[PDB]
RNA sequence: CAUCCGGGUGUUGUCUCCAUAGAAACAGGUAAAGCUGUCCGUUACUGUGGGCUUGCCAUAUUUUUUGGAACUUUUC
Protein backbone atom coordinates (compact mmCIF):
# COMPACT_ATOMS: atom_id res chain seq x y z
CA UNK A 1 0.00 0.00 0.00
CA UNK A 2 2.89 2.40 -0.69
CA UNK A 3 4.23 4.27 -3.79
CA UNK A 4 7.55 3.11 -2.95
CA UNK A 5 7.07 0.11 -4.06
CA UNK A 6 6.67 1.14 -7.44
CA UNK A 7 10.17 2.46 -7.57
CA UNK A 8 11.63 -0.94 -6.60
CA UNK A 9 10.22 -2.04 -10.51
CA UNK A 10 12.08 0.95 -11.33
CA UNK A 11 16.07 -0.48 -11.56
CA UNK A 12 18.21 -0.19 -14.33
CA UNK A 13 17.19 3.22 -16.00
CA UNK A 14 19.28 6.54 -15.78
CA UNK A 15 17.88 9.52 -13.79
CA UNK A 16 19.27 12.92 -12.81
CA UNK A 17 17.99 12.70 -9.19
CA UNK A 18 17.88 16.38 -6.87
CA UNK A 19 18.46 16.55 -3.59
CA UNK A 20 17.87 18.70 -0.68
CA UNK A 21 21.45 19.79 -0.37
CA UNK A 22 21.04 20.93 -4.16
CA UNK A 23 23.41 18.69 -5.96
CA UNK A 24 22.44 16.92 -9.51
CA UNK A 25 23.28 13.18 -10.21
CA UNK A 26 23.17 11.12 -13.53
CA UNK A 27 23.51 7.56 -13.03
CA UNK A 28 22.05 4.13 -13.66
CA UNK A 29 19.82 2.74 -10.76
CA UNK A 30 20.92 -0.78 -9.61
CA UNK A 31 18.70 -1.05 -6.15
CA UNK A 32 15.81 0.40 -4.61
CA UNK A 33 15.20 -0.32 -0.65
CA UNK A 34 11.65 0.81 1.01
CA UNK A 35 13.72 3.39 3.21
CA UNK A 36 14.25 4.76 -0.06
CA UNK A 37 18.23 4.08 0.18
CA UNK A 38 18.90 3.52 -3.61
CA UNK A 39 22.28 2.76 -5.29
CA UNK A 40 23.65 3.80 -8.35
CA UNK A 41 26.45 3.07 -11.35
CA UNK A 42 28.33 4.76 -13.77
CA UNK A 43 27.27 7.83 -11.71
CA UNK A 44 28.15 11.70 -13.14
CA UNK A 45 27.52 13.59 -9.84
CA UNK A 46 27.59 17.58 -9.41
CA UNK A 47 27.87 19.47 -6.03
CA UNK A 48 31.75 23.09 -8.26
CA UNK A 49 32.77 20.81 -11.18
CA UNK A 50 31.24 17.55 -12.42
CA UNK A 51 32.74 14.85 -10.99
CA UNK A 52 32.39 10.90 -11.97
CA UNK A 53 31.64 8.14 -9.66
CA UNK A 54 31.54 4.51 -9.97
CA UNK A 55 29.26 3.33 -6.88
CA UNK A 56 27.01 6.17 -5.86
CA UNK A 57 24.61 5.50 -3.08
CA UNK A 58 16.22 10.93 3.77
CA UNK A 59 17.83 13.75 0.73
CA UNK A 60 16.04 12.92 -2.13
CA UNK A 61 13.82 15.35 -3.80
CA UNK A 62 13.08 14.42 -6.96
CA UNK A 63 13.45 11.58 -9.70
CA UNK A 64 13.36 12.54 -13.25
CA UNK A 65 12.27 9.70 -14.83
CA UNK A 66 13.12 9.06 -18.50
CA UNK A 67 9.98 9.16 -20.71
CA UNK A 68 9.92 5.84 -22.31
CA UNK A 69 9.02 4.28 -19.10
CA UNK A 70 4.97 3.39 -19.20
CA UNK A 71 3.13 4.47 -15.57
CA UNK A 72 0.30 2.46 -15.99
CA UNK A 73 1.90 -1.02 -16.05
CA UNK A 74 4.08 0.02 -12.90
CA UNK A 75 0.98 1.37 -10.81
CA UNK A 76 -0.29 -2.27 -10.49
CA UNK A 77 1.03 -4.64 -8.01
CA UNK B 1 -7.72 -0.26 8.79
CA UNK B 2 -8.45 3.17 9.61
CA UNK B 3 -6.47 4.50 6.65
CA UNK B 4 -8.94 3.35 4.28
CA UNK B 5 -11.60 5.79 6.30
CA UNK B 6 -9.47 8.87 5.59
CA UNK B 7 -8.94 8.63 2.05
CA UNK B 8 -12.74 8.61 1.19
CA UNK B 9 -14.15 11.88 3.50
CA UNK B 10 -10.28 13.63 4.73
CA UNK B 11 -8.18 16.37 2.96
CA UNK B 12 -6.44 13.79 0.91
CA UNK B 13 -9.89 13.06 -0.54
CA UNK B 14 -9.51 16.44 -2.98
CA UNK B 15 -6.66 14.69 -4.97
CA UNK B 16 -7.96 11.42 -5.22
CA UNK B 17 -10.74 13.40 -6.59
CA UNK B 18 -9.31 15.69 -8.83
CA UNK B 19 -6.41 13.00 -10.33
CA UNK B 20 -9.43 10.65 -11.05
CA UNK B 21 -11.38 13.93 -12.47
CA UNK B 22 -8.05 14.09 -15.02
CA UNK B 23 -6.84 17.55 -13.07
CA UNK B 24 -4.02 19.92 -13.02
CA UNK B 25 -2.40 21.33 -9.86
CA UNK B 26 -0.25 23.86 -8.39
CA UNK B 27 2.42 22.76 -5.75
CA UNK B 28 3.82 24.94 -3.67
CA UNK B 29 6.86 23.22 -2.60
CA UNK B 30 9.80 23.85 0.20
CA UNK B 31 12.50 24.60 -2.57
CA UNK B 32 11.40 28.31 -3.09
CA UNK B 33 10.19 26.81 -6.38
CA UNK B 34 7.01 26.27 -6.94
CA UNK B 35 5.23 22.88 -9.46
CA UNK B 36 2.48 23.28 -11.83
CA UNK B 37 0.99 19.67 -13.34
CA UNK B 38 -0.93 17.12 -13.91
CA UNK B 39 -0.75 14.12 -11.32
CA UNK B 40 -0.63 10.05 -11.76
CA UNK B 41 -0.83 9.15 -8.74
CA UNK B 42 -0.12 9.53 -4.78
CA UNK B 43 0.04 8.18 -1.40
CA UNK B 44 -0.35 8.96 2.44
CA UNK B 45 3.07 10.57 2.79
CA UNK B 46 2.16 13.03 -0.49
CA UNK B 47 4.73 11.07 -2.33
CA UNK B 48 3.23 12.26 -5.80
CA UNK B 49 4.51 11.00 -8.77
CA UNK B 50 3.19 13.55 -11.81
CA UNK B 51 3.80 14.29 -15.58
CA UNK B 52 4.16 17.03 -17.82
CA UNK B 53 5.66 19.49 -15.43
CA UNK B 54 6.81 23.17 -15.61
CA UNK B 55 8.39 25.55 -12.26
CA UNK B 56 7.76 29.21 -11.26
CA UNK B 57 11.10 30.10 -9.57
CA UNK B 58 12.64 33.75 -9.11
CA UNK B 59 16.20 35.19 -9.45
CA UNK B 60 18.89 37.26 -9.34
CA UNK B 61 22.40 38.10 -11.30
CA UNK B 62 20.74 42.28 -10.30
CA UNK B 63 16.81 41.61 -11.29
CA UNK B 64 14.11 39.18 -10.51
CA UNK B 65 13.98 36.45 -13.45
CA UNK B 66 11.44 33.97 -13.65
CA UNK B 67 12.95 30.55 -15.60
CA UNK B 68 10.32 27.07 -16.77
CA UNK B 69 11.46 23.88 -17.81
CA UNK B 70 9.12 20.69 -18.99
CA UNK B 71 9.60 17.67 -17.45
CA UNK B 72 8.14 14.07 -18.42
CA UNK B 73 8.17 12.22 -15.26
CA UNK B 74 8.71 13.07 -11.95
CA UNK B 75 8.44 11.36 -8.58
CA UNK B 76 8.37 14.09 -5.58
CA UNK B 77 8.85 12.86 -2.40
CA UNK B 78 5.90 14.34 -0.10
CA UNK B 79 8.74 16.35 2.27
CA UNK B 80 9.69 19.23 -0.19
CA UNK B 81 5.91 19.54 -0.44
CA UNK B 82 4.14 22.49 2.02
CA UNK B 83 1.30 23.72 0.41
CA UNK B 84 -1.17 22.46 -2.59
CA UNK B 85 -3.76 23.80 -4.88
CA UNK B 86 -6.59 21.49 -6.26
CA UNK B 87 -7.39 23.55 -9.25
CA UNK B 88 -9.72 22.72 -11.80
CA UNK B 89 -10.22 23.73 -15.39
CA UNK B 90 -13.78 23.77 -15.09
CA UNK C 1 13.28 3.82 25.03
CA UNK C 2 12.33 6.27 27.64
CA UNK C 3 15.76 6.22 29.55
CA UNK C 4 14.57 7.85 32.54
CA UNK C 5 17.54 9.88 33.00
CA UNK C 6 20.03 10.06 36.36
CA UNK C 7 19.04 13.39 37.35
CA UNK C 8 18.38 11.84 41.25
CA UNK C 9 21.83 13.08 42.29
CA UNK C 10 21.00 16.84 41.20
CA UNK C 11 17.52 16.95 42.99
CA UNK C 12 17.01 19.79 45.41
CA UNK C 13 20.22 21.43 44.61
CA UNK C 14 21.00 24.85 42.63
CA UNK C 15 21.90 24.34 38.77
CA UNK C 16 22.98 26.53 36.00
CA UNK C 17 21.39 25.39 33.08
CA UNK C 18 21.39 27.07 29.28
CA UNK C 19 19.33 26.59 26.61
CA UNK C 20 18.58 27.75 22.77
CA UNK C 21 18.89 31.40 22.01
CA UNK C 22 22.11 31.14 24.24
CA UNK C 23 19.51 32.26 26.96
CA UNK C 24 20.48 30.43 30.51
CA UNK C 25 18.58 30.03 34.21
CA UNK C 26 19.51 29.19 37.72
CA UNK C 27 17.42 27.54 40.06
CA UNK C 28 16.79 25.09 42.30
CA UNK C 29 15.84 21.12 40.65
CA UNK C 30 12.49 19.93 41.65
CA UNK C 31 11.64 17.19 39.19
CA UNK C 32 12.61 16.12 35.64
CA UNK C 33 11.37 13.71 32.73
CA UNK C 34 11.49 11.24 30.26
CA UNK C 35 12.09 13.36 27.61
CA UNK C 36 14.17 15.84 30.19
CA UNK C 37 11.64 18.30 31.00
CA UNK C 38 12.44 20.17 34.02
CA UNK C 39 10.91 21.97 37.13
CA UNK C 40 13.39 24.79 38.40
CA UNK C 41 11.99 26.61 41.53
CA UNK C 42 13.50 30.22 42.78
CA UNK C 43 14.15 31.03 38.56
CA UNK C 44 16.68 33.64 38.27
CA UNK C 45 17.31 34.69 34.90
CA UNK C 46 20.72 35.64 33.45
CA UNK C 47 20.76 38.11 30.69
CA UNK C 48 23.84 40.38 33.25
CA UNK C 49 20.86 41.90 34.84
CA UNK C 50 19.29 38.78 36.73
CA UNK C 51 15.87 39.12 36.98
CA UNK C 52 13.94 36.60 40.04
CA UNK C 53 10.90 34.98 38.60
CA UNK C 54 9.96 31.74 40.70
CA UNK C 55 9.35 27.44 36.31
CA UNK C 56 9.01 24.24 33.98
CA UNK C 57 11.65 24.59 31.15
CA UNK C 58 10.96 21.73 28.14
CA UNK C 59 13.21 19.17 27.51
CA UNK C 60 14.32 19.53 23.98
CA UNK C 61 15.56 23.09 24.41
CA UNK C 62 18.13 22.07 26.88
CA UNK C 63 21.81 22.23 26.05
CA UNK C 64 22.79 21.58 29.15
CA UNK C 65 23.36 21.54 33.01
CA UNK C 66 25.77 21.94 35.58
CA UNK C 67 26.26 22.51 39.21
CA UNK C 68 28.05 25.54 41.03
CA UNK C 69 28.93 24.62 44.06
CA UNK C 70 30.77 20.84 44.42
CA UNK D 1 17.00 -5.43 3.30
CA UNK D 2 20.35 -4.20 3.55
CA UNK D 3 21.75 -7.04 1.37
CA UNK D 4 23.81 -4.25 -0.57
CA UNK D 5 25.38 -2.90 2.42
CA UNK D 6 26.93 -5.68 3.40
CA UNK D 7 28.75 -5.85 0.29
CA UNK D 8 30.29 -2.77 1.03
CA UNK D 9 31.83 -4.02 4.31
CA UNK D 10 35.86 -3.27 4.79
CA UNK D 11 36.05 -0.96 1.73
CA UNK D 12 37.82 2.48 1.76
CA UNK D 13 34.98 4.70 1.42
CA UNK D 14 33.88 8.68 0.20
CA UNK D 15 31.20 9.89 2.62
CA UNK D 16 29.66 13.40 2.18
CA UNK D 17 28.08 15.08 5.15
CA UNK D 18 24.99 17.30 4.98
CA UNK D 19 27.41 20.06 5.81
CA UNK D 20 29.71 19.37 3.19
CA UNK D 21 32.69 17.98 4.79
CA UNK D 22 33.39 14.76 3.27
CA UNK D 23 35.01 11.20 5.12
CA UNK D 24 37.14 8.92 4.30
CA UNK D 25 38.21 5.09 5.81
CA UNK D 26 37.33 2.02 5.51
CA UNK D 27 34.08 0.58 7.09
CA UNK D 28 33.64 -1.56 10.05
CA UNK D 29 30.14 -1.49 11.31
CA UNK D 30 27.06 -0.61 9.67
CA UNK D 31 23.29 0.60 11.33
CA UNK D 32 19.37 0.28 10.10
CA UNK D 33 20.00 4.20 10.75
CA UNK D 34 22.80 4.25 8.96
CA UNK D 35 24.95 4.72 11.81
CA UNK D 36 28.74 3.98 9.78
CA UNK D 37 31.71 3.39 11.65
CA UNK D 38 35.12 4.27 9.76
CA UNK D 39 38.42 3.34 10.24
CA UNK D 40 41.59 5.96 9.91
CA UNK D 41 39.37 8.33 8.99
CA UNK D 42 40.40 11.85 7.49
CA UNK D 43 37.95 14.92 6.65
CA UNK D 44 38.73 16.90 3.43
CA UNK D 45 37.16 20.80 3.97
CA UNK D 46 37.13 22.64 1.23
CA UNK D 47 43.78 22.30 0.36
CA UNK D 48 42.94 20.99 3.73
CA UNK D 49 43.16 17.77 5.79
CA UNK D 50 43.07 16.76 9.43
CA UNK D 51 43.69 13.37 11.30
CA UNK D 52 41.32 12.17 13.43
CA UNK D 53 40.95 7.97 13.59
CA UNK D 54 37.99 5.87 14.24
CA UNK D 55 34.55 8.19 13.96
CA UNK D 56 30.95 7.38 14.21
CA UNK D 57 28.84 8.91 12.47
CA UNK D 58 24.95 9.43 12.70
CA UNK D 59 22.72 8.85 10.13
CA UNK D 60 21.30 12.22 9.94
CA UNK D 61 24.79 13.69 9.41
CA UNK D 62 25.10 11.25 6.11
CA UNK D 63 24.66 12.57 2.59
CA UNK D 64 26.26 9.99 0.55
CA UNK D 65 28.32 7.04 -0.05
CA UNK D 66 31.12 5.98 -2.77
CA UNK D 67 33.18 3.54 -3.16
CA UNK D 68 37.40 4.71 -3.50
CA UNK D 69 39.19 1.22 -3.70
CA UNK D 70 38.64 -1.98 -3.03
CA UNK D 71 38.47 -4.35 -0.07
CA UNK D 72 41.84 -4.41 1.55
CA UNK D 73 43.65 -7.96 2.38
CA UNK E 1 23.42 -2.94 16.30
CA UNK E 2 26.83 -2.36 16.52
CA UNK E 3 27.48 1.47 15.85
CA UNK E 4 26.30 1.93 19.39
CA UNK E 5 27.80 -0.58 21.44
CA UNK E 6 31.49 0.47 20.21
CA UNK E 7 30.68 3.38 22.01
CA UNK E 8 29.28 1.82 25.33
CA UNK E 9 32.91 0.31 25.20
CA UNK E 10 34.34 3.33 24.84
CA UNK E 11 33.10 4.56 28.15
CA UNK E 12 35.53 5.38 30.52
CA UNK E 13 38.51 6.82 28.02
CA UNK E 14 38.17 10.71 26.39
CA UNK E 15 36.06 11.22 23.71
CA UNK E 16 36.03 13.95 21.50
CA UNK E 17 32.33 15.04 19.56
CA UNK E 18 31.00 17.22 17.21
CA UNK E 19 27.25 18.54 17.21
CA UNK E 20 24.75 20.67 15.28
CA UNK E 21 25.67 23.35 17.24
CA UNK E 22 29.14 23.84 15.64
CA UNK E 23 30.72 23.11 18.55
CA UNK E 24 33.37 19.72 19.57
CA UNK E 25 33.69 18.68 23.37
CA UNK E 26 36.58 16.40 24.62
CA UNK E 27 36.25 14.70 27.80
CA UNK E 28 35.86 11.23 29.90
CA UNK E 29 33.01 9.40 29.02
CA UNK E 30 30.56 8.16 32.02
CA UNK E 31 27.60 6.70 30.36
CA UNK E 32 26.10 6.50 27.20
CA UNK E 33 22.86 5.57 25.83
CA UNK E 34 20.75 3.69 22.42
CA UNK E 35 19.31 6.82 22.10
CA UNK E 36 23.06 8.32 22.31
CA UNK E 37 22.74 10.35 25.24
CA UNK E 38 26.32 11.06 27.05
CA UNK E 39 27.47 12.21 30.51
CA UNK E 40 31.06 13.55 30.48
CA UNK E 41 33.47 15.27 32.53
CA UNK E 42 36.46 17.62 32.86
CA UNK E 43 35.38 18.80 29.23
CA UNK E 44 37.31 21.01 26.91
CA UNK E 45 35.09 22.65 24.43
CA UNK E 46 35.94 24.60 21.51
CA UNK E 47 33.53 26.63 19.05
CA UNK E 48 33.64 28.24 16.29
CA UNK E 49 35.47 30.78 17.15
CA UNK E 50 37.63 28.81 19.46
CA UNK E 51 36.99 29.99 22.57
CA UNK E 52 37.72 27.39 25.29
CA UNK E 53 35.86 26.80 28.32
CA UNK E 54 35.12 24.28 31.40
CA UNK E 55 32.15 22.26 32.04
CA UNK E 56 32.19 19.70 34.86
CA UNK E 57 29.33 17.75 34.26
CA UNK E 58 27.17 17.41 31.19
CA UNK E 59 24.27 15.59 30.01
CA UNK E 60 23.53 15.27 25.77
CA UNK E 61 20.97 14.90 23.75
CA UNK E 62 22.15 12.06 20.37
CA UNK E 63 19.82 14.13 17.74
CA UNK E 64 21.73 16.71 18.63
CA UNK E 65 25.39 15.14 17.64
CA UNK E 66 26.84 14.93 14.49
CA UNK E 67 29.70 12.40 15.34
CA UNK E 68 31.71 11.21 17.66
CA UNK E 69 35.54 10.32 17.65
CA UNK E 70 36.91 7.49 19.18
CA UNK E 71 40.15 5.98 20.45
CA UNK E 72 42.64 3.70 18.72
CA UNK E 73 42.29 0.39 19.89
CA UNK E 74 38.86 -0.11 19.66
CA UNK E 75 39.21 -1.34 16.40
CA UNK E 76 39.98 -4.43 17.41
CA UNK E 77 36.55 -4.74 19.80
CA UNK E 78 34.82 -7.84 18.55
CA UNK E 79 31.61 -6.89 16.00
CA UNK F 1 8.84 14.77 42.05
CA UNK F 2 6.89 16.02 39.96
CA UNK F 3 6.29 14.72 36.40
CA UNK F 4 5.84 16.76 33.11
CA UNK F 5 2.50 16.26 31.97
CA UNK F 6 0.88 16.22 35.73
CA UNK F 7 2.50 19.52 35.89
CA UNK F 8 0.56 20.91 32.83
CA UNK F 9 -2.17 19.41 34.45
CA UNK F 10 -2.24 21.85 37.11
CA UNK F 11 -2.39 24.35 34.51
CA UNK F 12 -5.71 23.45 33.46
CA UNK F 13 -7.37 23.64 36.84
CA UNK F 14 -5.88 26.72 37.94
CA UNK F 15 -6.72 28.75 34.85
CA UNK F 16 -3.48 30.55 35.39
CA UNK F 17 -1.46 32.85 32.71
CA UNK F 18 0.96 31.29 30.78
CA UNK F 19 3.66 33.02 28.02
CA UNK F 20 4.76 30.47 25.35
CA UNK F 21 7.98 30.65 23.28
CA UNK F 22 8.95 29.27 20.16
CA UNK F 23 11.14 27.09 18.72
CA UNK F 24 13.40 28.96 16.06
CA UNK F 25 11.92 32.32 16.90
CA UNK F 26 13.19 34.29 19.64
CA UNK F 27 11.38 37.52 18.43
CA UNK F 28 7.86 36.30 18.91
CA UNK F 29 6.11 34.78 21.99
CA UNK F 30 2.84 34.01 23.23
CA UNK F 31 0.33 34.05 25.92
CA UNK F 32 -3.13 33.20 27.04
CA UNK F 33 -5.12 30.51 29.63
CA UNK F 34 -5.15 26.69 28.56
CA UNK F 35 -7.68 25.01 27.95
CA UNK F 36 -7.12 21.16 27.13
CA UNK F 37 -3.74 19.52 25.76
CA UNK F 38 -2.98 15.52 24.21
CA UNK F 39 -0.19 13.25 24.31
CA UNK F 40 1.90 15.19 21.03
CA UNK F 41 1.80 18.21 23.44
CA UNK F 42 -0.84 20.55 21.34
CA UNK F 43 -2.85 23.49 23.25
CA UNK F 44 -5.94 25.07 23.34
CA UNK F 45 -4.95 28.70 24.06
CA UNK F 46 -7.59 31.16 25.08
CA UNK F 47 -7.66 34.62 25.40
CA UNK F 48 -4.16 33.83 23.52
CA UNK F 49 -1.07 37.22 23.01
CA UNK F 50 1.41 37.92 20.86
CA UNK F 51 4.34 39.90 22.48
CA UNK F 52 9.33 45.75 20.90
CA UNK F 53 6.36 44.75 23.69
CA UNK F 54 4.24 44.91 20.38
CA UNK F 55 0.92 43.62 22.06
CA UNK F 56 -1.37 41.93 19.29
CA UNK F 57 -4.48 40.05 20.04
CA UNK F 58 -8.94 31.05 21.20
CA UNK F 59 -5.77 29.24 19.25
CA UNK F 60 -4.14 26.32 18.93
CA UNK F 61 -0.52 25.06 18.68
CA UNK F 62 1.64 22.38 17.62
CA UNK F 63 3.74 20.23 19.84
CA UNK F 64 7.18 20.84 17.86
CA UNK F 65 6.87 24.57 18.05
CA UNK F 66 7.30 24.35 21.79
CA UNK F 67 9.95 25.72 23.74
CA UNK F 68 8.83 26.77 27.41
CA UNK F 69 5.77 26.65 29.42
CA UNK F 70 6.19 28.90 31.86
CA UNK F 71 3.81 30.46 34.80
CA UNK F 72 2.29 33.65 35.15
C1' C G 1 64.44 -56.88 37.39
C1' A G 2 62.46 -60.46 33.97
C1' U G 3 58.77 -64.02 31.69
C1' C G 4 53.63 -65.05 30.28
C1' C G 5 48.24 -64.21 28.80
C1' G G 6 46.21 -59.94 26.29
C1' G G 7 45.11 -54.41 23.34
C1' G G 8 45.11 -50.43 20.16
C1' U G 9 47.57 -47.36 16.24
C1' G G 10 50.15 -46.72 11.76
C1' U G 11 51.97 -49.01 7.25
C1' U G 12 52.57 -53.02 3.52
C1' G G 13 51.02 -57.30 1.01
C1' U G 14 46.73 -60.23 0.41
C1' C G 15 41.44 -62.59 0.83
C1' U G 16 35.65 -62.26 0.69
C1' C G 17 31.47 -59.43 -0.36
C1' C G 18 30.26 -55.46 -2.80
C1' A G 19 30.21 -51.11 -5.77
C1' U G 20 30.15 -47.58 -12.04
C1' A G 21 32.70 -43.10 -13.65
C1' G G 22 36.96 -42.30 -15.30
C1' A G 23 40.64 -37.67 -16.71
C1' A G 24 41.74 -43.84 -12.54
C1' A G 25 45.98 -39.58 -18.35
C1' C G 26 51.02 -37.76 -18.20
C1' A G 27 55.86 -36.17 -15.48
C1' G G 28 58.54 -34.92 -11.13
C1' G G 29 60.00 -37.56 -4.67
C1' U G 30 60.16 -37.86 0.16
C1' A G 31 59.81 -41.91 5.45
C1' A G 32 54.31 -40.79 3.43
C1' A G 33 50.25 -38.97 -0.14
C1' G G 34 46.60 -35.21 -6.11
C1' C G 35 52.58 -33.50 -2.36
C1' U G 36 53.40 -30.63 -6.79
C1' G G 37 52.74 -29.18 -12.30
C1' U G 38 49.65 -30.56 -16.29
C1' C G 39 45.00 -32.64 -16.47
C1' C G 40 39.71 -33.78 -16.68
C1' G G 41 34.05 -34.32 -14.35
C1' U G 42 29.82 -30.43 -13.26
C1' U G 43 30.58 -25.80 -14.10
C1' A G 44 32.27 -19.75 -14.24
C1' C G 45 25.90 -15.99 -16.81
C1' U G 46 20.24 -17.76 -17.43
C1' G G 47 14.59 -20.48 -16.16
C1' U G 48 11.94 -24.85 -13.83
C1' G G 49 13.13 -28.10 -8.94
C1' G G 50 15.50 -28.74 -3.52
C1' G G 51 17.88 -26.52 1.34
C1' C G 52 19.17 -21.63 4.29
C1' U G 53 23.27 -18.44 5.96
C1' U G 54 19.67 -14.23 4.77
C1' G G 55 15.47 -9.51 4.34
C1' C G 56 15.15 -9.37 10.72
C1' C G 57 8.90 -8.64 10.96
C1' A G 58 6.04 -2.90 8.06
C1' U G 59 6.68 3.45 13.32
C1' A G 60 4.55 10.37 9.07
C1' U G 61 3.05 13.38 16.05
C1' U G 62 9.74 15.20 20.71
C1' U G 63 16.76 11.27 20.38
C1' U G 64 18.26 9.32 13.50
C1' U G 65 14.44 7.70 7.08
C1' U G 66 8.28 12.12 5.45
C1' G G 67 12.86 17.95 7.04
C1' G G 68 13.36 24.66 11.00
C1' A G 69 13.30 24.75 5.96
C1' A G 70 13.62 28.78 2.69
C1' C G 71 15.98 33.33 1.65
C1' U G 72 19.14 37.61 1.82
C1' U G 73 23.62 40.56 2.85
C1' U G 74 28.53 42.07 4.44
C1' U G 75 33.80 40.79 5.31
C1' C G 76 38.81 38.20 3.14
Amino acid sequence: MKLVNFLKKLRNEQVTIELKNGTTVWGTLQSVSPQMNAILTDVKLTLQQPTASDNIANTIRQIILPDSLNLDSLLVD
Amino acid sequence: ELEEFEFKHGPMSLINDAMVTRTPVIISLRNNHKIIARVKAFDRHCNMVLENVKELWTEKKKNVINRERFISKLFLRGDSVIVVLKTPVE
Amino acid sequence: MVSTPELKKYMDKKILLNINGSRKVAGILRGYDIFLNVVLDDAMEINANNHQLGTVIRGNSIISLEALDA
Amino acid sequence: HSSRLANLIDYKLRVLTQDGRVYIGQLMAFDKHMNLVLNECIEERVVEKRVLGLTILRGEQILSTVVEDKPLL
Amino acid sequence: GIPVKLLNEAQGHIVSLELTTGATYRGKLVESEDSMNVQLRDVIATEPQGAVTHMDQIFVRGSQIKFIVVPDLLKNAPL
Amino acid sequence: MVPPINCIFNFLQQQTPVTIWLFEQIGIRIKGKIVGFDEFMNVVIDEAVEIKEDVEKKILLKGDNITLITSA
